[PDB]
């Protein structure tokens, strides 16, 4: 059988989730004889063959379509023709913003198995069994795909480990199907707002979330951060509201705090997208009055207490 | 000119929730229901378009779900939505994102809107699939994770920004009519937490039990279970000693 992996690139760079999927594909296949087919789609995608000529890639298909980077019409058509050509049992996509643009459309047209944001996957005999979350990550939902000879999964980033080393795939080139897209990509943009600190470089962060309540409560945490020698960061609602600059936002849409050794998460529930930015931090402290908050499932230390009472006592003790 | 907004009433779980006897779902007694957070932003964006226009803009909210959902639809009307539609039959129980996409499309075919808005994802199941499935069945232009929309009623193109990983956006010009999935932060909804809801059956939209429900979904739930998750070291005591422990942790880090 074949497992098809759709790689991902943007602005001339391969997104590393690509290699995670290759890891996932190789771990999943039932037999030594099974092959992992990787496709990279774009008008300039030949540039990525060195970076995709890696361990665990049996076949590498460069698909030239009309757009440089992601376009949902181009991708759906291309991946549909890849599935037709290679007849894979399983197709692995990243659960990425790009995939969100087409994955479920692909699955609506045909009788393909489909599940998204999957973080456990295995074969039980010849049965594909995938696990995803339910009810804001409070449960696991385990699913199968009865009678589906092709199953499309989107795979949660930063779960599956990449393989190490080079590979020697059979490289091929195909044209994407010729249909005119109903959209056209224009500029990439980074929005305004202050940018006095690169939070990917800092080692000690205090991060505030929706639990702070009103914007007038921001200042006391700024003061605490300053007294402690920490960098003040935030979850998405704080930055969406304009209360702290976007440059201080931690998570998928914001930044990954790769240099951070100590992260104090105050009034932050620990959504998957926030975790994406900080779950690697070696010492996480969570301060949150909800013992059921997801953040406690990754924190080393937890304080189930009011953040304002904690902040004021912390400030006083630091002085 | 009409904007159709697909909305979901999501479930959140109370503490000490239990899996129901059949193991396929959580016991409904532990569920609290409210409008999906993403739908606040998508509804607000439709209302902003309605208010910016001298041309009439009909804003129609549509939800596929049982009768509990009327409470959320009623609240949408109270915020100024013109019409609200609930689609249901008990056969639709267990319908995944793709089946719900199909059901929504049958309503949209009749409404013939100029734009369709959906949320990026639902706070409960977080499929991030339903809106783009609608786009497939409609065969309409589409974009997911829209954080900005430049659009005037009757324009045959719009300019959107999709919110990408790592602190960047991409501007995209998209043909209209289109389906867009709308991201948090696109606007600041004004209502931060007697015209009836229109009740529609599967028969009303030409569907039967064979078109919907768990048997027509694109995956089958084997079980739902409370996993063993990681556990923090909970610091008990007074505020003063909780703060004292944090400082010791800070000092350990600093030395
Ligand atoms: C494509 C996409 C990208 C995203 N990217 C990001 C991202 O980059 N960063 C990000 O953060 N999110 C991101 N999200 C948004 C995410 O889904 C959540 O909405 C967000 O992370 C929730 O933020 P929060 O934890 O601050 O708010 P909430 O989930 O509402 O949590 C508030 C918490 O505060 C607690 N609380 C309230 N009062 C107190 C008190 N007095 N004392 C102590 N605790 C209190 C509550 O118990 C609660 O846990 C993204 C989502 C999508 C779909
Ligand atoms: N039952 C439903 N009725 C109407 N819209 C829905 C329903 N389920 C999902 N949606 C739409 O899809 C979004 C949630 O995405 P998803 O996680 O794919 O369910 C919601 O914000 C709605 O716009």
């Amino acid at each position: 059988s074949k497992i098809l992996v759709i790689a991902e690139h943007r602005r001339n760079d391969l997104r590393p989730v690509s290699l995670e999927l290759i890891g996932a594909a190789n771990g999943l296949k039932k037999s030594g004889e099974d092959k992992v087919v990787v496709a990279v789609i774009g008008s300039q995608a030949d540039a990525f063959v060195p970076a995709l000529s890696v361990n665990g890639v049996d076949e590498l298909v460069v698909v030239k379509g009309s757009s440089i980077d992601f376009d949902p019409d181009v991708f759906e058509a291309s991946v549909s023709a890849l599935i037709a050509a290679h007849n894979p049992s399983v197709v692995l996509l990243p659960h990425s913003v790009d995939s969100l643009g087409y994955a479920s459309s692909l699955a609506s047209k045909t009788g393909y198995g489909f599940a998204t944001d999957v973080y456990i996957v295995e074969y039980q005999g010849d049965e594909l069994v995938a696990t995803r979350g339910g009810y804001n990550q409070k449960v696991n939902v385990e699913v199968d795909f009865p009678g589906k000879s092709t199953v499309v999964l989107t795979i949660r980033p930063s779960v599956f480990k990449p393989l190490e080393g080079a590979g020697s795939p059979v490289v091929s080139n195909v044209d994407a199907p010729s249909v005119q897209s109903r959209s056209q990509n224009k500029d990439y943009v980074e929005v305004g707002g202050g940018n006095d600190i690169d939070i990917t470089t800092v080692d000690f962060i205090m991060s505030i979330g929706r639990g702070i309540g009103e914007e007038t409560n921001v200042e006391q945490f700024r003061e605490l951060a300053d007294e402690a020698g920490a960098t003040l960061c935030c979850s998405e609602p704080i930055a969406d509201a304009g209360w702290l600059p976007k440059s201080r936002q931690v998570g998928q849409s914001g930044k990954v705090v790769g240099s951070c050794k100590l992260y104090v998460a105050m009034g932050i529930s620990g959504s998957i997208q926030h975790m994406a930015g900080m779950k690697h931090v070696p010492t996480i402290i969570a301060v949150n009055t909800d013992p059921g908050a997801s953040i406690f499932t990754i924190a080393k230390y937890g304080i189930v207490a009011d953040i304002f009472d904690i902040e004021e006592e912390l400030k006083a003790q630091l002085a | 000119m009409k904007i159709l907004v697909a909305v979901k009433q999501t479930a959140a779980l109370e503490e000490d929730f239990e899996i129901r006897e059949d193991g396929m779902d959580v016991d409904e007694d532990f569920m609290m229901y409210d409008l999906n957070e993403w739908d606040d932003f998508s509804l607000e964006e439709a209302m902003k378009i309605k208010e910016s226009s001298d041309t009439d803009v009909e804003v129609v909210v549509v939800s596929v779900g049982p009768d509990r959902v009327d409470e959320s639809l009623r609240k949408c009307l109270a915020k100024g939505a013109d019409r609200a539609v609930r689609v249901w039959d008990d056969a639709a129980e267990g319908s995944d994102a793709i089946v719900v996409g199909r059901i929504l499309t049958e309503v949209i075919k009749k409404e013939a809107p100029d734009m369709v808005f959906a949320g990026v994802q639902s706070s409960d199941q977080a499929y991030a699939s339903t809106g783009i499935s609608v786009a497939s069945y409609l065969n309409w232009p589409h974009a997911a994770v829209v954080a900005d929309l430049q659009y005037k009623p009757g324009d045959n193109k719009a300019v959107i920004r999709r919110e990408l990983e790592g602190g960047m956006l991409q501007e995209v010009e998209i043909n209209c009519p289109a389906v867009l999935t709308i991201q948090l932060g696109i606007n600041k909804p004004r209502y931060a937490s007697t015209k009836p809801i229109e009740e529609v059956s599967l028969a009303d939209i030409g569907l039967s039990a064979n078109d919907v429900g768990a048997a027509q979904s694109m995956s089958r739930v084997r079980r739902m279970y409370i996993p063993e998750k990681g556990r923090a070291t909970m610091i008990e005591g007074t505020i003063s000693e909780q703060a004292a422990k944090i400082i010791q942790i800070i000092n350990e880090f600093k030395g």
